[PDB]
């Protein structure tokens, strides 16, 4: 389903990501679809000024939202995949906890809370570190 | 050996504020506004292992529905004929045929001059008015209730505004989580949650005291409030079966159309066929008896085992504070619910007024006018739950008074809305692994 | 061996035309303008970057005067119209303790104006400035019954001007003249980027600039084309000169029900001595600036001239005095007094209008309700619109006159120094790699 | 640094092209959020149907204008490069310089008048070779 | 051990339904909501070896259309005047000054009391009025329209006069167009193209005969959603177009009465001259010649021996019954059974008078109607009748005749007629198919 | 050729115009916007037809939905930044019983499209399962 199993642990959670990912945009697509079961309505629907300007900001937004977190993937260096391996050593400050207790016992509730207050931290790490990588493929190529 | 790992599309979520999308299924005002079918097959998910906090005073969800309903509502009557023209003095004298005593000086004869389709005419026409809408000048000459405060716009005479079962569906990237319990505080940790695409079909019913058509508190009556030590804080009450209530307007009424201008009508009150009767509600005694046993039984917990406690009935102020505000094919009944709750633990017959102009979702400077029903009108409704106010009390800490309250309209809907939460979805997040580049 | 590489995120700009978005720190702009500005704006200075800026082709102050009609426009939207008012008055002279002037200026009128029932009329009477008031062939007509609607501004709205940020949406950067003295058009060499502008506050006034910024360093005059006489010329000073202004008749009011729900507000009997309306300008200040002003403008015309000042030409009372908008109230002030000097405490009368066309529009009058007990306000002259005479040969001596009229020029005169432009990220540049 | 260094050597000014790029939709997505702070302001917008038009305009087209730049560099083999090179070769006359008459103390700003109206042909250009390149991997991988 | 391939940019399309937005070629209603400028060179692109299904009875293009001019319409009266101050008694006299026979009582001398731009005064006035929009009390007179609707001044500087109007589709959107010859509004067409926009097209609105639109290539050509079916409309379009001249010879003023506080009135004042009545002329050799065509590809349905006649227009309004004719912002009802008197047996100057009338319920749609202010002077329009609508009578199921009648008034016919060659379509770029490349 | 050109060519012979389509299918709503600021002052006036607007940004903003789901499904099977790409997932032959000389010639992809169009989600299906696999074998060999 939509979240699936949003209770099961991190491992597991993992084998879905697919279909959250996808939902974004094809529920945007298919709420059209949904507009379009009677488009002799839709006439109708349209003189509701502050309505139609609702929806659009709605859809808007969506949009918005989408292309951020896209882009914020690309600048990482993580485009085009739903699990991206980086050159980012994770801190023991951020979690002080193995690899056992963390994929296989904790959901990604729980770590979502655990780790709140490292957000903004590990996105500038994960720029910096592409911002030379890319810069050292260069000469490389060169 | 540690590395940071990038996810999209991870199954995790924070609470948020979004505008919901409404939606129907197969002239009425919802169906045309909520034109898009809910999905046929809305099946839900069970979070199993997910336990999530709620607060169903502070559901954003019910500002929403506040705020789509009376939108829509003026929507319906903007586009109608303005009653402007006909705050004029009227000449009125009494209805004395065939009056039974319980509607002396209730129904009025009112004669009035109002223009006609041209500029240069009048006509000399007449209606009939209940008092509570009609005010003396100064024996005769009378004036409508609205003419010192707001102006009145007839509705539309092919609209109706029967509550159908409506559903709000999610934005994309939001969720709307529902919990299963049977048991729910209204606050905190809730078990049970699922996720669904939209609500469940609430209608928009409109009411004061008594909540009518709603759900049943599965198997047990339950007491829910926000701050309950505080008597100024309602309490909502939601009964485990229903108690059904027949109510009637009695008289066989008529109706005559009026020119007022091009194009524009004026629908009035025609002369009433047969006895003039009381309009009023029945609700039976022995159901009621039980229903507000069981519902003390439940109060106590918050109050003392032992302690006396009083069902009184209202308080001073509007019509729509005071007494049962009922809203059944169009007209608007005000019932007095002082025979409910006139009882102390330790067939009811409910007489009924009839208001044509009214001011709905308190506010003033406009005021609706509801054409009249030819025909007699049968209601029949179920009463699901109860809204309740508490008295300070003083020092008495032996016996405790219970009054009807409500008339906020928000409280309607909280009474369906309190087991849902919309919550966006945060796809990316970050969990360290034994992979590098 | 060079080759094509391709680079995103390359710091060019280009002049564009978009559409900018209000931000502020029962007021109209306050309430329009919801974003909050950022209370440290990231101001950028950008080292080596010559640009040009034109003031008089800026299209952010087309903007600023398309947004101040429209949110003007909605603010009365929702208001009581007054045409139950167009309706024949019966006028007689006011004559209480009135002063020497003013003695045609105030009117006592009464009329027949309908009641919440409409079978019924009520005599009720107000007072009315001669301004308003035009005589059929006793009997007056208000002045606007022939042209327009007339409509009331609702009481509790406020008009007060709140220093206004113009912010650029993303994808764009407002970029700033810094340079001391600037010209108002050509490059400057001292720039620097903005995400906003600084706040401006959107004051109406006719032929003085007031409340604005102050010149840094000197007087400058600022003008399209200065041999063209056909333009007005921009002048900012570069020190204030404090004006004092009152309107010293203690008003009242009362409430005309005229409608169901639907009042009207009247001017009321005046309480105690009746006194003219005017402005206090220094004397001594008023002189050095003037000559300031005139040192500043001999620059461009010859060191043997001689600068004359003289006031108004004809025309209607927004172009021939100083309107001036002040506690709500609608003054309009005689400036002559300012400008008699031939460069080789003064009192300027003001009078009072209620019914205001106040663009150059004239299907849209308001009416401006009256204001109880009396008013003052003082406010900071900060700079000029003067135009030049007709055409001759002896230049010994120059004529300059107020101008003016236009509002566009007084927000000009702040958005002189930005300009927009859209970022362009993309672009190629040779180097030697190659796939 | 949102322009910082403009005008500066482009082989130097190259070291901020990540910020700019990033600019665009986190400025979008911010005054988004910085509007929302006062729903009790911001409901008041939804009466100036103007307003909603034009801040919806604006808000499209930036998206729109960002859009196809990104397909564009998809199409020439860019996807998530900020300085990606080709296989085409840099023609003489567009410059008729060496490469550090190119990073001579010029920057991106006076570079723009340099390509002028050679901006064209060579995206032409790009397309094309890229074009040539997909098909010759469809062949490759079936050997 | 083929594998699967997926691509992206496959030119391959749906039908679909759309939104299409209005453009314009290089105070005129239909060009200042059309500001998008035209491309002065569209590319029509031929697409080889492509056949395609069009149905002109089922293209949504023509509800866009409708809608749109709808739409267009009634923003452009919003802004201006409502006249219901004038819906008084009128006190009527005929106007009895050198007028022909044939326009004796068809022009009324109204006076009436109207008010000022005071609210407390009033002001008598008079103006004339046409027959049409008058209606008796029990002299006494009301306005038809003073019962059932408001009425809306038309601005007095807002000009109708067509505009070739260019029909665009938004991205990811084409439209396809037929061009084959004889092609009659379904099925199969073998010579296609793609193109941006539609041409332009004249919204020009009337009723029987179509004016000022596409002529017919080659012969004749007579589309119908059935042709069997007698309750279905035929659309003929002309090869060869007939010039017909339309006048109103009087000689009017105007008067220009104030009414409100920026409100004024347009009235009609007196006729300078004679008083004659309106017109179109039609060559009748002409006319003879292009009936006996269409004649001859009717026979292809109905049979050799199958006498066909031209019968009269039915009964109903003169929305229905007379030519609609809207030409100089006047509005013309003209009589055409001078156009159809006629029976044709198989192998072996025309002057049309008009009324005119200035309460106009355009749409068919009723609560609301135009009024149209008089022009001054005199006005003349020439334009190409270029198709007739037509119905059959179906009283004839078995007989040796078959009798044909103007018919229309559902206007969305007449733009039918005009975009029965174009399509809307989706591009869908991804596809997928087998390859002998795997990763 | 043009932006339908050889609609009716073969399937092999159309993918020398890939590029085209994807290309206009996007850019065309920028320059739709440039045509509009030949004349701003006419474009304002259009501002003010509340219904008009609205069905406008509907317009624009279903482009880019359009858009961006097809172009999140192709990353989802792993061709990102790709017009042409291969899989992991073999052709069936129950979709279509044919040979690829007689599908890659002899037939334009409009037929081709009606031949197949009862697999499409099946094979969409397919198509992101192999990826799902395939991202994770990737991070398991890495680890
Ligand atoms: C709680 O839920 C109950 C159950 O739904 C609601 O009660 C129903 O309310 C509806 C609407 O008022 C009632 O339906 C109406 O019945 C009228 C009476 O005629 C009936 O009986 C004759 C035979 O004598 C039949 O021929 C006829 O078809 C009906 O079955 C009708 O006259 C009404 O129709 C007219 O008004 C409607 C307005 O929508 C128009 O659409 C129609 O075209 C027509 O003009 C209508 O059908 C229904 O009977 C009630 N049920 C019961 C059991 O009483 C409660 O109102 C609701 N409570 C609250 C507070 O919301
Ligand atoms: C089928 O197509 C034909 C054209 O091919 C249409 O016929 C034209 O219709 C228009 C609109 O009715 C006519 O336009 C009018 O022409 C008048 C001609 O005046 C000439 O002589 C005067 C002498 O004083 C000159 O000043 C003038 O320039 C011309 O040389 C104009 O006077 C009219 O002006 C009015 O409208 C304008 C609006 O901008 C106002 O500003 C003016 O003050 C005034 O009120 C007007 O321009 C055109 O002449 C017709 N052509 C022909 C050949 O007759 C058919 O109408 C169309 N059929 C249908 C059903 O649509
Ligand atoms: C319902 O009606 C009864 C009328 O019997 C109301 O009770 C009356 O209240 C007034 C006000 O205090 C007293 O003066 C009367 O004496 C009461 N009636 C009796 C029995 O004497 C009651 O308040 C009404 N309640 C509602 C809900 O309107
Ligand atoms: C939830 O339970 C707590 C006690 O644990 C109580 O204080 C609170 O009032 C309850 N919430 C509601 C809505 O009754
Ligand atoms: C409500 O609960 C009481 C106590 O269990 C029970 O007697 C009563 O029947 C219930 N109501 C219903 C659903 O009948
Ligand atoms: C309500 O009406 C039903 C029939 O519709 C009847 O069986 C029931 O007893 C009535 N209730 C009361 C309290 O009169
Ligand atoms: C009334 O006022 C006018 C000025 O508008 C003045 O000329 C006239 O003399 C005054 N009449 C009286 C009696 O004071
Ligand atoms: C300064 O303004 C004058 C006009 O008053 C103009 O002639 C001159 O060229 C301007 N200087 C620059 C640098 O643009
Ligand atoms: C303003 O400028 C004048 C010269 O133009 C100078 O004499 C005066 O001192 C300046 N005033 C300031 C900035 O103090
Ligand atoms: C002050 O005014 C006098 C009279 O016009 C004039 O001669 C003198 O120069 C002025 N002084 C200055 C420069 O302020
Ligand atoms: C013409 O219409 C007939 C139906 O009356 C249809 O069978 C035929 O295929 C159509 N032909 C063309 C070229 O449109
Ligand atoms: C017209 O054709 C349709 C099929 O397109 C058919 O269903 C209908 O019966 C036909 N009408 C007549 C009158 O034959
Ligand atoms: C159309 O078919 C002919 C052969 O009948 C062939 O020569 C031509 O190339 C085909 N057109 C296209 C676009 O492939
Ligand atoms: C091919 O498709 C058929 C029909 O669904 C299915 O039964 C068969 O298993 C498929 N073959 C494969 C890919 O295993």
């Amino acid at each position: 389903g939509f979240l699936g199993a949003a209770g099961s642990t991190m491992g597991a959670a993992s084998m879905t990501l697919t279909v959250q990912a996808r939902n974004l945009l094809s529920g945007i697509v298919q709420q059209q679809s949904n507009l379009l079961r009677a488009p002799e309505c839709q006439q109708h629907l349209l003189k509701l000024t502050v309505w139609g300007i609702k929806q659009l900001q709605a859809r808007v937004l969506a949009v918005e939202r989408y292309l951020r977190d896209q882009q914020l993937l690309g600048i990482w260096g993580c485009s085009g995949k739903l699990i991206c391996c980086t050159n980012v050593p994770w801190n023991s400050t951020w979690s002080n906890r193995n690899l056992s207790e963390i994929w296989d016992n904790m959901t990604w509730l729980q770590w979502d809370k655990e780790i709140s207050n490292y957000t903004q931290i590990i996105y500038g790490l994960l720029e910096e570190s592409q911002n030379q990588q890319e810069k050292n493929e260069q000469d490389l190529l060169a | 050996n540690l590395w940071v790992t990038v996810y999209y599309g991870v199954p995790v979520w924070k609470d948020a504020e979004t505008t919901l999308f409404c939606a129907s299924d197969a002239h009425n005002v919802w169906a045309t506004h909520c034109c898009v079918p809910t999905d046929p097959n809305p099946q839900e998910i069970h979070l199993e292992n997910v336990t999530e906090e709620f607060n169903m005073w502070k559901n954003n969800m019910v500002e929403q529905m506040h705020t789509d309903i009376i939108s829509l509502w003026d929507q319906s009557l903007k586009p109608c004929v303005k009653l402007t023209p006909l705050c004029v003095t009227l000449q009125c004298t009494n209805v004395t045929n065939n009056i039974t005593d319980d509607m002396r000086g209730e129904l009025k004869n009112c004669s009035f001059n109002m223009t006609t389709e041209l500029r240069d005419k009048k006509q000399k026409v007449y209606s009939l008015f209940y008092r509570l809408d009609v005010v003396q000048i100064n024996n005769k000459e009378y004036r409508l209730i609205n003419c010192n405060t707001s102006a009145i716009t007839q509705a539309c005479p092919k609209v109706s505004f029967e509550p159908i079962p409506i559903h709000y569906c999610a934005p994309a990237g939001f969720a709307i989580l529902k919990c299963k319990d049977k048991k729910f505080n209204g606050t905190g940790p809730c078990t049970n949650v699922s996720t669904v695409q939209c609500t469940h079909g609430i209608k928009p019913v409109v009411s004061t005291q008594l909540l009518l058509n709603g759900s049943l508190a599965e198997e047990e009556v339950i007491i829910r409030s926000e701050n309950i030590t505080n008597n100024a804080k309602n309490i909502l009450v939601q009964l485990n079966e229903s108690v059904q209530i027949n109510c009637t307007r009695p008289n066989n009424n008529t109706r005559k159309s009026i020119r007022i201008g091009p194009g524009q009508w004026f629908y009035a009150t025609g002369d009433i066929i047969g006895d003039i009767r009381q309009a009023h509600c029945n609700v039976s005694k022995a159901t009621w008896n039980e229903t507000l046993g069981k519902v003390v039984k439940q109060l106590r917990k918050h109050f003392g085992n032992n302690t006396i406690i009083r069902f009184a009935n209202s308080s001073g102020g509007d019509l729509e504070v005071t007494t049962h505000s009922f809203n059944c094919g169009g007209e608007f009944f005000y019932c007095n619910t002082s025979g409910l709750f006139n009882s102390t633990w330790i067939s009811i017959t409910l007489p009924c007024r009839i208001k044509q102009i009214i001011n709905m979702w308190q506010r003033i400077g406009q005021a609706m006018y509801a054409p009249p029903i030819q025909g007699v009108i049968r209601c029949v409704s179920n009463i699901t739950g109860l809204i309740l106010t508490r008295d300070g009390g003083s020092t008495n800490s032996t016996t405790e008074t219970f009054r009807p309250g409500g008339g906020d309209m928000r409280d309607n809907w909280r009474s369906e809305l309190y087991k849902y939460k919309v919550v966006k979805i945060e796809p990316l997040g970050v969990a360290p692994t034994r992979c590098k580049r």
